[PDB]
């Protein structure tokens, strides 16, 4: 904490909603791309809160096509696999307050 | 584009004389319709030989219209100061004029010129796609073949997984075309999934393809599997008369009633093969196959059979089988032989350690083949 | 455990959230499941009672006590702390409001003078905090049916619908599937004895279940007919038979 | 919340299942079923009368 | 019957979207999708349901559009089609979270997930969502559900056929309400088919399904 020889900090935020854009792209692309491309409306529509989220995000939107025996996503499957990851994230974070204020 | 394929089929019913003379001439009322509404003059030049000027005059004049229209637009483009996209974008409207007129060669020019400015590797990939459409249109199979090289060399260079998908229905369809119907067993059941219908043969007439496909290909448990229980098949039902044809050939075969199996044969022989044009010369390929695949599976579960039985079952005379099956002894599935006097067939099929034997001799030939012209060939250089 | 600043009640916590308080809390979840749903046209208050000894009588329990005869309370707790808590409210009301105003208070002043004491328990050291949340539920003229809550605190909150107990969790969220308040009162008395059902199966029976209404006026329990002016009792206090008749209507 | 949420957290614990412990119906009666099946047993009574009761 | 059914639909549909609400048009689509079933049009069906489905997407929750889903599931179980039929069951399920949903919607949902298991092989889980559904029916007015009541006892006691239990055929079987009220031909089907199991006499089996050949049908 106190000085000594720490000087360099750098500050990560979590993704803004132009990064998430980013990285669900890259990640969708190596695995099956997302068709009509609304992996961008995806990201403009709402934003996660960690890359770790959006990759989550990743393999949801896949196990649902293997539910089907189907080997390709759609538009369809992630609007039903980022609503599902998104919200369960704030269920389990929320729990802990009582009512206060 | 979208017209192509219905104008031809339409003019493939009229060439032929085979089909039914009431059929001929329906479609003929229906092929006139579109002839006239397209301006094919100089591709009607091309279907008159093979079973008005103003057709020419309003083709000219078409000419002067939608050649002129494109022509004064690609150079106020040309002159205005985006080179890359504009041009192009234009130049791809020009492509449609030919297409429209059913002129293969001068579509494959001006879509030339659209490419050569730089767009989309995406769009590279749509464009080399539309020319090659117009080689079914004409029938000219090699004009295909090039075509779709070109696209397998730009598909995994761009990884478009979007035109991956129409890629595998043209490739079906030329794999359907051509003799080797191993491909396209497998390229085609999974256009079912990933069908696009964008400028190609009918969702209705694929489903019927891929059965056909898979009945001459697949084993009787890789039939059940892949083609019985797919659940697209299932989910399209059977409306079309052509699709319930081939369907009900399928089942009978694997329910294994022998019945109804020969009546269905000359169905599907009728209304499927001899009127679509890439099965009217497959009919005999096929129709062979079938024949010999039936009684193979009714020869397996029998050591000994009677000629009046077989036949009996098929609904086809003593005479007649005697005849039909000395065709497909010879070119060796259905294993057996008969003997006319006791009129028995019996039936004679290796399972045993001889299986094991001729799978290595063999092998292990071909490979000593090649010792020899690999050695003495590196000896001499 | 805690620290000596959080069990303090003069003493500003750490966190600046007593421990204290938060004790008060993990008490009233302990209790029952008591809830209250707001009407067009009343309010419904309903609670399980505690089973005791067998030999124990269960009616002398009694966990709605009606402060006034036209505005009721209900509570999850402890017996103890709820009966001085209540002798302080009326008290306290005829003091401000029945002397001054010559009246009954607005469901909202009684609200507002239950939670001062609530305060005064929880402000003064040594002296821990009234071990019992309730729901006010009332009528009066003014502001019509009311329905409120009043937090050991000493912070209070209208509602639509609230639920507290152990059970909290599972009766609010079925209120809002089947119900809103425009909806009449009928159908929320049903609706209320299922959704206290799932709490408990083993016994239903209305001599275990204490439900009530604050509805209507019943110018019969006016007591001193003859006179149509005055207001009678807002609040009618629903018999075990009674239950037993919403019983086969559920 | 035992665990910590930020740091354990989906996408590591992607599936994170609650078990019904206050159980339904259906739930109760499979369990009931298990033991249904393990010996049998002689009618003597209503055998829904039990899983209501639970 | 077709005819007057079809006509009165269509001239329904045009007031609602000229003066009045957008909800009335897509309440009166719900009576047209059922309609499209009962004609064994399942492609249909599934075209008329889809035209809304976009718009209500937005608005997926309401109980009439748990039962768009329900119906969906069943368009697909007919077309014996079960990649789209277990999709559907997931839809359904996720539209009501809430399980407090009324009493007909509840039925349905545990009754489509049984059949769907059926066809799975599995008849363990089979039974124990028809037992549910069992209840429901009875308990509900008999308006049509003292019919449906019987066509679940059969399910119940089909379950157990195949597991070639007859301890449990004879438990189901009471004079509660059972062989009284909900008895038809088809229970006397089910149980006879079961000793004819049993004793491995397919002779026995061959003769109970000429005289209860229409419960097969
Ligand atoms: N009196 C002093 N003597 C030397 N350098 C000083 C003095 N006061 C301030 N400094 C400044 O602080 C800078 C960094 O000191 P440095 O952080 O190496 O020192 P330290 O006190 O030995 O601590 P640590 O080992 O915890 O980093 C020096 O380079 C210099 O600029």
């Amino acid at each position: 904490l106190r000085p000594g020889r720490i000087d360099r900090k750098i500050e990560f935020p979590p993704p803004s909603v132009a990064a998430r854009a980013e990285i669900l792209r890259i990640h969708s692309r190596k695995m099956n791309l997302t068709r009509g491309i609304n992996l961008r409306k995806v990201a403009e529509k709402m934003n996660g809160c960690s890359g770790a989220d959006v990759k989550g995000v990743c393999t949801e939107a896949g196990m649902y096509a293997l539910r089907e025996r189907r080997i390709h996503v759609t538009q369809e499957d992630f609007e039903l696999a980022v609503g599902k990851v998104m919200n369960k994230n704030q269920e389990t974070a929320i729990s802990v307050a009582k009512l206060f204020k | 584009r979208v017209p192509n394929y219905e104008v031809s089929e339409k003019a493939f019913l009229l060439t032929q004389s085979k089909v039914s003379i009431e059929q001929r001439k329906e479609a003929a009322e229906f092929v006139l319709a579109k002839i006239k509404e397209e301006e094919m003059a100089p591709y009607y030049k091309y279907l008159c030989e093979e079973y008005d000027q103003e057709l020419y005059n309003e083709l000219c004049k078409k000419n002067e219209s939608k050649i002129k229209e494109l022509n004064e637009k690609i150079q106020k483009l040309e002159e205005d100061d985006e080179g890359e996209l504009e041009q192009a974008q234009a130049w791809i409207n020009l492509g449609e004029y030919y297409a429209q007129i059913g002129d293969k060669d001068n579509a494959e020019k001006t879509l030339g010129k659209s490419l050569s400015k730089a767009i989309s590797t995406g769009a590279k990939i749509d464009v080399m796609l539309t020319i090659a459409r117009l080689g079914f249109f004409y029938n000219d199979q090699l004009y295909v073949k090039e075509k779709l090289e070109a696209v397998n060399s730009m598909i995994e260079k761009g990884g478009d997984w979007e035109r991956r998908n129409r890629y595998k229905t043209y490739y079906g369809i030329h794999c359907l075309a051509v003799r080797n119907f191993k491909e396209a067993a497998k390229l085609l059941v999974d256009s079912l999934a990933t069908f696009t219908s964008i400028e190609l043969t009918s969702y209705e007439s694929i489903a019927t393809y891929a059965s056909v496909t898979g009945l001459f290909t697949l084993e009787r448990t890789d039939l059940k599997s892949k083609v019985i229980d797919s659940p697209e098949l299932l989910s399209l039902i059977s409306t079309t008369a052509a699709l319930q044809s081939i369907s009900s050939l399928t089942i009978s075969l694997y329910a294994s009633d022998y019945a109804s199996y020969f009546p269905y044969l000359l169905e599907t022989y009728a209304n499927v093969l001899i009127p679509c044009k890439y099965l009217n010369r497959h009919a005999d390929f096929f129709v062979r196959e079938m024949r010999r695949k039936v009684y193979a599976q009714l020869l397996e579960s029998y050591k000994t059979l009677s000629l009046k039985s077989m036949a009996s079952a098929f609904g086809v005379s003593v005479a007649f089988l005697d005849n039909d099956l000395g065709k497909f002894i010879p070119n060796k599935q259905l294993n057996c032989v008969i003997d006319r006097v006791n009129g028995i067939v019996e039936t004679n099929r290796p399972d045993n350690k001889n299986a094991q034997y001729h799978l290595l001799v063999k092998q292990g030939d071909g490979l000593l083949t090649k010792l020899q012209k690999y050695g003495a060939a590196v000896r001499l250089t | 455990m805690t620290d000596r600043y959080s069990f303090s009640l003069t003493t500003f916590s750490p966190s600046g959230k007593l421990g204290q308080i938060d004790y008060a809390l993990t008490a009233v979840k302990q209790g029952v499941t008591s809830l209250g749903i707001k009407a067009t046209n009343g309010v419904v208050i309903a609670t399980e009672k505690k089973s005791s000894s067998p030999l124990a009588m269960s009616e002398t329990l009694s966990k709605v006590s009606l402060l006034t005869p036209d505005i009721g309370a209900v509570y999850s707790g402890m017996g103890p702390d709820y009966r001085v808590l209540v002798d302080k409210s009326r008290k306290v009301a005829h003091t401000s409001y029945k002397r001054i105003y010559g009246e009954y208070p607005p469901t909202k002043l009684l609200v507002s003078e239950v939670a001062k004491i609530m305060q005064e328990a929880t402000q003064s050291g040594g002296v821990r905090p009234f071990g019992v949340s309730l729901l006010i539920a009332g009528h009066d003229e003014f502001n019509g049916f009311s329905l409120y809550q009043v937090d050991p605190s000493g912070s209070y909150f209208p509602w639509k619908a609230t639920a507290i107990g152990k059970g909290s969790v599972a009766a609010k969220t079925f209120l809002e599937k089947r119900w809103n308040d425009e909806l009449e009162l009928e159908d929320a008395i049903h609706i209320a004895l299922l959704t206290l059902k799932e709490s408990v199966e083993g016994e239903f029976n209305g001599d275990t279940i204490e439900l009530a209404i604050i509805g209507d006026e019943n110018p019969d329990l006016l007591g001193y007919t003859g006179i149509p002016t005055d207001k009678g009792p807002r609040f009618r206090k629903l018999t075990s038979q009674e239950i037993n008749d919403r019983l086969e209507a559920l | 919340d035992t665990l910590d949420p930020a740091l354990l957290r989906p996408g590591r614990l992607d599936r994170k299942i609650e078990f019904p412990s206050l159980r339904d119906r259906r739930e109760r009666r499979l369990i009931f079923g298990t033991i249904a099946s393990k010996m049998s047993l002689a009618p003597e009574a209503d055998l829904d009368s039990l899983i209501i009761r639970n | 019957s077709l005819d007057d059914q079809i006509f009165v639909c269509e001239k329904s549909i045009e007031f609602a979207k000229r003066e009045k609400r957008v909800f009335l048009k897509h309440s009166l689509s719900i009576k047209l999708a059922t309609l499209h079933y009962q004609k064994k049009q399942y492609k249909d069906s599934l075209a008329l349901i889809n035209d809304l489905l976009r718009e209500f997407k937005k608005l997926d929750d309401k109980p009439s559009l748990v039962d768009v889903h329900l119906l969906e599931s069943k368009v697909y179980h007919k077309l014996r089609n079960l990649a789209k039929s277990k999709a559907s069951l997931t839809a359904a399920r996720t539209a009501a979270n809430s399980i407090y949903c009324p009493t007909q919607t509840v039925a349905e949902l545990d009754l489509m997930s049984g059949i769907l298991h059926c066809e799975d092989k599995d008849y363990k889980t089979a039974f124990s969502y028809f037992f549910e559904s069992f209840e429901s029916y009875h308990n509900l007015t008999t308006h049509n559900s003292y019919e449906k009541a019987c066509q679940v006892l059969k399910y119940m006691l089909l379950s157990k056929i195949m597991l070639n239990l007859i301890d449990d055929v004879k438990n189901i079987l009471n004079a509660k309400y059972t062989k009284e009220t909900y008895q038809s031909r088809g229970i006397d089907a089910m149980k006879a088919v079961a000793e004819a199991y049993n004793n491995r006499s397919l002779l026995d089996f061959n003769t109970a399904l000429k005289q209860y050949e229409k419960e097969l049908m």
